[PDB]
């Protein structure tokens, strides 16, 4: 469900993000590719502030599965910038600075919003059930080996740890 | 000062000096026919006219110092078109006269080849090469302020630039196919341009053989250097044309063109990949050749800097290229001697193992270049299966398996099949054959091995590695094949259980490796363990120690005769995890294959009890010495049978 | 904008200089209306 898709970001907004928690947050980006995109009017903010938080946060710190969910959330992003709509639950200025942010070192956001965004969520509906918000392991090990095995990721046509990590993020 | 100077007009006064210099004249006037005609002339011609363009070499370096020294001074910016079509005059026909004495040191070379003289060093060749050296790095020095001065310029912009670096490279490459097309008697010999050149190898029913023979013994440091030079103007055009079958763009600093028509320019002059790819593989020859002499050119770690920059050229531009039609070029210009040199250059790396830094930023170019040729679908499977081939490992060959498969080999052979399961299983196309016909060599192999009683060196057969991967092989497998592939395994097993009497005499270490792959496949039948995933990810698919589950106990004797802590070969390792040590739950798939039609489960149960006792009679004599490996391989093999004795049901 | 266009590989110092004059051109003209403001003269009579 969506619900057990959207714990993690929950749970992390009272404190940083687990390093526990990520993956699984990439999967549920992957696996919900094709709904994020095309939805009516009612569920939209939840997404949209969903997004934001997901956004946030991956910003504040496998590379290929990091990369395809950056794809897909700056996708997202960019045709919300072309049409948006008036029940965004994030306007464009946010949009244009989550892009930079993705593209840069997460300077941009503050708490301020994303208080706010929280509360969004809590006070949004839920896409598979109308109640608001207010094994497993094998598979995603499955997932991520055949992600390896199709595409080659770089790694050094680019080019002390955090530095290239970022830079290769940054590239990606 | 400089007030005074530009006060006077004398740059217009100083770079007409410069251009009407007595010595470059006929560089100048070469060049200019080479660029109407479209063609290349270089004229070091025989080794009698080498020798007559050399001896005048002190000239032509004070020419170049002095004109490298006058371009030096403030007498550029006023780039009007008629200053710019001067001054790249100048630079290109200075570049064209280090690639003429380039050219010359090299036929020069090649001609002291072709005659086995043992006279010493004498000053004046060491004075001619040093001359030679001066004057190619004075052009490059030329050629390179040349560039900056019009690209910073405000009144020459990006357009010119590009046609500048365009020439240049031109130059370059024309240059790089006719030193490396040098012969080293035949045509050199029967010789006392590049259109003639291409039009006799066409012509020719059969291509040049510049295969495994000494004919490539021209190149050097100034090839070198040029490469160089070359591949920065290469990468420099390609990442311009990153971001309908139309004319070559002109040859002219004022012309007008997409970077796709400069690109098209330069494959119309020269075949590129081809010459690329000889251009790295000579480099790799090189360097290797000087390595093995030694326990500038007095160092290998240049040219396999080369080769290593050439490959990661051929990488990033060419084969994660986003463009229609370099993709198209790239698909249509791969050959399967391509493909053989290929080959040559994995088993050379993998039999050389691990020698230095420059070695391991080499390993990773060649790793990185394999699989993303091998990932992004442009080579056809011809060309694929005849990349095996040469490797040795095709899944088609008749000899027997290859039991030990070097890293690199192992890496690309693996990707190749996964690759093909993958398309296989996702399109629905039942069981490739290569699978099942690498299955079945791999087990006729081992059968063979096991009745010949053989125990193989330790870099001779079954590496964890290749092991693995043929194990994640089978997971992939459906009911069908699998049940297959265990009734063949059970016929295995009873079959060569009947000569005992012979068995009782033989060190069982193939049939330890069966009973462990057997007990695998009784552990995990139907589905496949993360932690086989996880290592087939690390030690394969992962660029450049391996990780496995080793048997504790047996390891432990075989490091402690070992002694001197490096263990660098496993040869005693089990597949599955330890934490099934708890009382160890039979698949019920498995006996339910077992408990059934095509297997006779009384005489398989009697075999493994006869089996027992595989290796009695070894200790029985000759007061022959009963070694480690030997002592291993009974209590490995009796561990495993009594394992594997404890799970089957009576 | 301005040195974006300087650095291009594509655009070259001839559009760099019409930039140039260009952001001239406006800044001139802009300068030549605020130092040509009345103090109250033509503020008044322009209501």
């Amino acid at each position: 469900g969506w619900e057990v898709a959207v714990r993690p970001l929950l749970s992390a907004s009272y404190s940083a993000f687990e390093m526990k928690e990520l993956p699984q947050l990439v999967a549920s980006v992957i696996e919900s590719e094709s709904e994020i995109l095309h939805h009516e009017k009612q569920y939209e903010p939840f997404y949209s502030s969903f997004v934001a938080l997901s956004t946030h946060y991956i910003t504040t710190v496998q590379l290929q599965s990091v990369a395809a969910a950056c794809k897909v959330l700056i996708e997202f992003s960019l045709l919300r910038l072309e049409n948006p709509d008036e029940a965004c639950a994030v306007s464009q200025k946010h949009l244009i600075l989550l892009i930079k942010g993705l593209c840069t070192g997460c300077s941009r956001l503050d708490r301020t919003e994303i208080i706010t965004f929280t509360a969004m969520m809590k006070s949004a509906k839920l896409p598979q059930t109308v109640k608001t918000l207010s094994e497993l392991r094998q598979k995603e090990v499955q997932m991520n080996f055949l992600n390896q095995l199709t595409s080659v990721f770089n790694p050094r046509t680019v080019a002390a740890s955090a530095i290239k990590t970022k830079n290769v993020f940054i590239a990606q | 000062n400089v007030a005074s100077l530009q006060e006077l007009g004398g740059s217009e006064k100083l770079l007409r000096v410069c251009l009407n210099l007595p010595y470059f004249l006929r560089y100048i006037n070469r060049f200019q026919d080479a660029v109407l005609a479209n063609s290349f002339f270089i004229m070091p011609a025989t080794v009698a006219d080498a020798t007559a363009v050399r001896n005048g070499f002190h000239s032509l370096v004070i020419d170049v110092t002095m004109a490298l020294d006058t371009l030096s001074l403030p007498v550029l910016e006023p780039l009007n078109p008629s200053r710019l079509q001067d001054v790249t005059v100048l630079s290109l026909s200075c570049l064209y006269a280090g690639v003429s004495v380039a050219t010359c040191m090299a036929i020069l070379h090649v001609g002291s080849a072709q005659q086995v003289r043992t006279g010493s060093t004498s000053s004046k060749e060491d004075d001619y090469e040093s001359d030679a050296a001066t004057i190619v790095q004075k052009c490059l020095e030329i050629y390179d302020m040349i560039g900056q001065a019009i690209s910073s310029s405000r009144r020459a912009g990006g357009e010119h630039y590009q046609n500048f670096q365009l020439l240049g490279a031109w130059c370059l490459l024309n240059s790089l196919f006719l030193i490396l097309n040098l012969s080293p008697t035949a045509l050199a010999d029967k010789g006392k341009r590049v259109r003639d050149i291409l039009s006799r190898t066409k012509e020719g029913v059969g291509s040049p053989k510049l295969g495994p023979g000494k004919g490539h013994q021209g190149f050097g440091v100034l090839s070198v250097i040029l490469a160089n030079h070359a591949i920065k103007l290469l990468t420099s055009l390609f990442q311009d044309l990153q971001v309908t079958d139309g004319p070559p763009a002109a040859l002219s600093i004022m012309a007008q063109s997409t970077s796709i028509q400069r690109i098209q320019r330069l494959i119309d002059s020269v075949p590129l990949m081809n010459l690329l790819l000889t251009l790295l593989s000579t480099s790799y020859r090189k360097a290797c050749v000087l390595q093995r002499q030694r326990k500038s050119r007095k160092d290998p770690e240049l040219f396999l800097g080369l080769a290593s920059n050439i490959l990661n050229f051929i990488t990033s531009s060419m084969l994660n290229s986003r463009n229609n039609f370099i993709r198209n070029y790239l698909s249509v210009s791969l050959s399967e001697h391509h493909m053989a040199t290929l080959a040559s250059i994995i088993k050379e790396v993998d039999k050389d193992g691990l020698k230095g830094s420059s070695d391991e930023e080499f390993a990773a170019a060649l790793y990185h270049f394999n699989h993303s040729l091998v990932t992004s679908d442009l080579q056809s499977p011809n060309l694929q299966n005849t990349l095996l081939q040469q490797l040795g490992v095709a899944p088609f060959s008749e000899g027997p398996w290859p039991l030990y498969i070097h890293p690199q080999s192992l890496s690309v052979l693996s990707r190749l099949l996964l690759i093909w399961q993958h398309k296989a299983s996702a399109q629905g196309d039942p069981d490739v054959p290569e699978c099942l016909k690498v299955w079945d060599r791999f087990l006729s192999t081992m059968k063979q091995n096991a009745l010949q009683g053989v125990v193989p060196s330790e870099t001779e057969d079954l590496n964890v590695e290749h092991l693995q991967m043929l194990l994640l092989i089978f997971h992939n497998f459906t009911e069908t094949g699998r049940r297959a592939i265990l009734s063949l395994f059970v016929q295995i097993i009873q079959e060569l259980s009947v000569n005992m009497d012979a068995q009782m005499r033989f060190v069982p270490l193939i049939l330890a490796r069966l009973l462990l792959i057997f007990d695998y496949l009784l552990h995990q039948y139907s589905k496949a363990p993360v932690y086989l995933f996880e290592q087939v990810q690390h030690n394969l698919l992962s660029p450049p120690t391996p990780l496995y589950h080793g048997f504790k106990e047996v390891e432990e004797n075989w490091s402690k005769h070992f002694s001197s802590d490096a263990v660098p070969h496993p040869r005693f390792y089990c597949v599955l995890s330890p934490e099934a040590s708890e009382d160890n739950r039979l698949d019920s798939v498995a006996c339910d294959v077992l408990f059934s039609k095509l297997v006779k489960y009384d005489e398989l149960y009697a075999a493994l009890t006869a089996l027992l006792a595989a290796g009695s009679q070894l200790d029985t004599k000759e007061n022959k010495n009963v070694t480690a490996l030997e002592a291993c391989a009974l209590q490995y093999y009796f561990l495993i049978l009594w394992r594997i004795l404890g799970i089957l049901p009576p």
